[PDB]
């Protein structure tokens, strides 16, 4: 069965990292 | 200079085929991880995030975040361009850069972007890297398969992959420099010694002829170069038939319709020459010239699809090719079967099951010319008949068509030709 997934992604700038959480499907 | 789907993308009501169709296309199972409007990190014109508005095969209608305006938006190719899933930059160190129209319009980036990302859609970590695994073939170069001779389709010839475009492979015969281009899943090619248990005509050196001989069983002398039976997609399997291989489905001299191989723009009534083992049969296409050498005998197995019962062109309403000394208006099979006292072949002995393929007439793809299998040129679905489908060429007559199947190995979805570096034949000027 093919379901949705929460993935926590990280994003770099200047000058700081902060994560988002979105989906992906597997 | 190959043709561009450019000016053709850009327009709506652009039909095309999606890349799901394509059951031999590359990227073709996980294309159902792939949706419309999922965020995406792509190539800064560096990379920043941007939303998949189209998909037209592979490719792939783009716009920036940031941009409202549908008016900077770009067209790319999905599995060629610098296109990752979200959060790609960061594990690579590398910090995602608004472009320079908008780098002054917003004033947190950082709520900004997780406004946009919070409960958004993206693509699978792993999913270029099951891209680039999809791309590779199960062939090498240096090969050696048994494949079916372009000069006399009654025989298979010894021949070497000596190149390979994609999945596409170039196959050089064994005496000459003459050969010609193959899709590894089309079924004119065969593993070494498959025309020895088979029982098809075999062309090809001395050793080998006595190297087919001398195996006895699952003992046969294999060579480093050999390509064996794990490389080969076929329709069947052998526990369908017996060890011995014997078939009795069809019998010598059953009539039937089919798609002629030399001729892809015409299905004929065809004829029973000889059964081989595994299914496998010699059959003659009746409106070929008359020929004694049975040379213009073509191998169809008993479970493919370009083999009909007859009277499936007038159930389906399909133009078909009169044997020879028979005109287009003045036949019928009654009338035939009538004339040579001949059976035809009974409708069990036909296996059709029509997919899900999802193709529409209508749909824009990318067809190989059979007859000159170096090309594959700019196509449209013509007709769909259950799982049979019209293939034509966009600016063209409709008699350098070609009837093929869904599941063929010769058709593929929008900007393949790109994606493999194959050059695309379009319209003539």
């Amino acid at each position: 069965s093919r379901r949705w997934e929460q993935k926590l992604v990280h994003i770099k700038t200047m000058e700081g990292e902060f994560s988002v959480t979105m989906w992906a499907s597997g | 200079h190959s043709y561009d789907w450019l000016p053709r993308l850009s327009k709506e009501n652009f039909n095309a085929a999606p890349v799901t169709c394509f059951p031999h296309a590359p990227g073709c199972e996980v294309w159902d991880n792939l949706g419309v409007g999922m965020k995406v990190e792509v190539e800064n014109t560096s990379f920043w995030v941007a939303t998949i508005l189209e998909i037209k095969g592979y490719k792939a209608l783009m716009s920036y975040e940031g941009f409202d305006t549908d008016s900077h938006d770009f067209w790319v190719n999905l599995c060629n361009a610098e296109v990752h899933s979200v959060g790609w930059c960061a594990t690579r160190g590398k910090p995602l850069i608004p472009p320079r129209t908008i780098e002054h319009k917003y004033k947190d980036w950082k709520d900004f972007l997780v406004g946009r990302l919070s409960g958004a859609r993206t693509l699978p970590s792993n999913f270029y890297n099951k891209i680039n695994d999809s791309l590779q073939s199960r062939f090498r170069l240096g090969l050696n398969l048994e494949c079916v001779d372009k000069d006399r389709i009654s025989q298979v010839r010894l021949a070497t992959v000596t190149k390979i475009v994609g999945k596409r492979l170039f196959l050089r015969y064994f005496d000459s420099d003459d050969g010609f281009w193959c899709h590894e899943d089309s079924p004119i090619i065969h593993p070494v010694g498959w025309a020895t248990t088979v029982g098809h005509n075999l062309a090809a050196p001395q050793d080998y002829l006595e190297r087919m001989l001398a195996g006895r069983e699952a003992m046969i002398e294999v060579h480093e170069d050999d390509a064996t039976i794990e490389l080969f997609k076929m329709n069947f399997t052998f526990d369908e038939y017996y060890s011995d291989g014997k078939t009795n489905s069809f019998v010598e001299g059953m009539k039937l319709e089919a798609v002629d191989p030399l001729n892809l723009s015409s299905i004929c009534p065809a004829t029973v020459m000889a059964v081989l083992k595994f299914g496998y049969m010699m059959i003659r296409i009746d409106s070929y010239q008359p020929d004694a050498s049975g040379s213009d005998w073509f191998c169809y197995h008993e479970k493919s699809p370009c083999i009909f019962p007859a009277g499936f062109c007038s159930v389906n309403n399909i133009s078909v090719t009169p044997p020879n000394g028979y005109d287009s208006r003045t036949f019928t099979w009654e009338g035939y079967l009538r004339d040579t006292g001949a059976v035809a072949a009974g409708q069990h002995l036909f296996h059709r099951i029509i997919p899900d393929h999802g193709f529409e007439v209508g749909m824009s793809l990318e067809c190989a010319d059979l007859m000159d299998p170096r090309l594959v040129c700019v196509a449209t679905v013509a007709r769909v008949v259950g799982r049979l489908l019209k293939v034509h060429f966009d600016g063209w007559t409709d008699e350098y068509d070609q009837w093929l199947d869904c599941e063929s190995a010769d058709i593929y979805p929008v900007g393949w030709c790109v994606l493999v570096n194959h050059k695309l034949e379009g319209p003539p000027r």
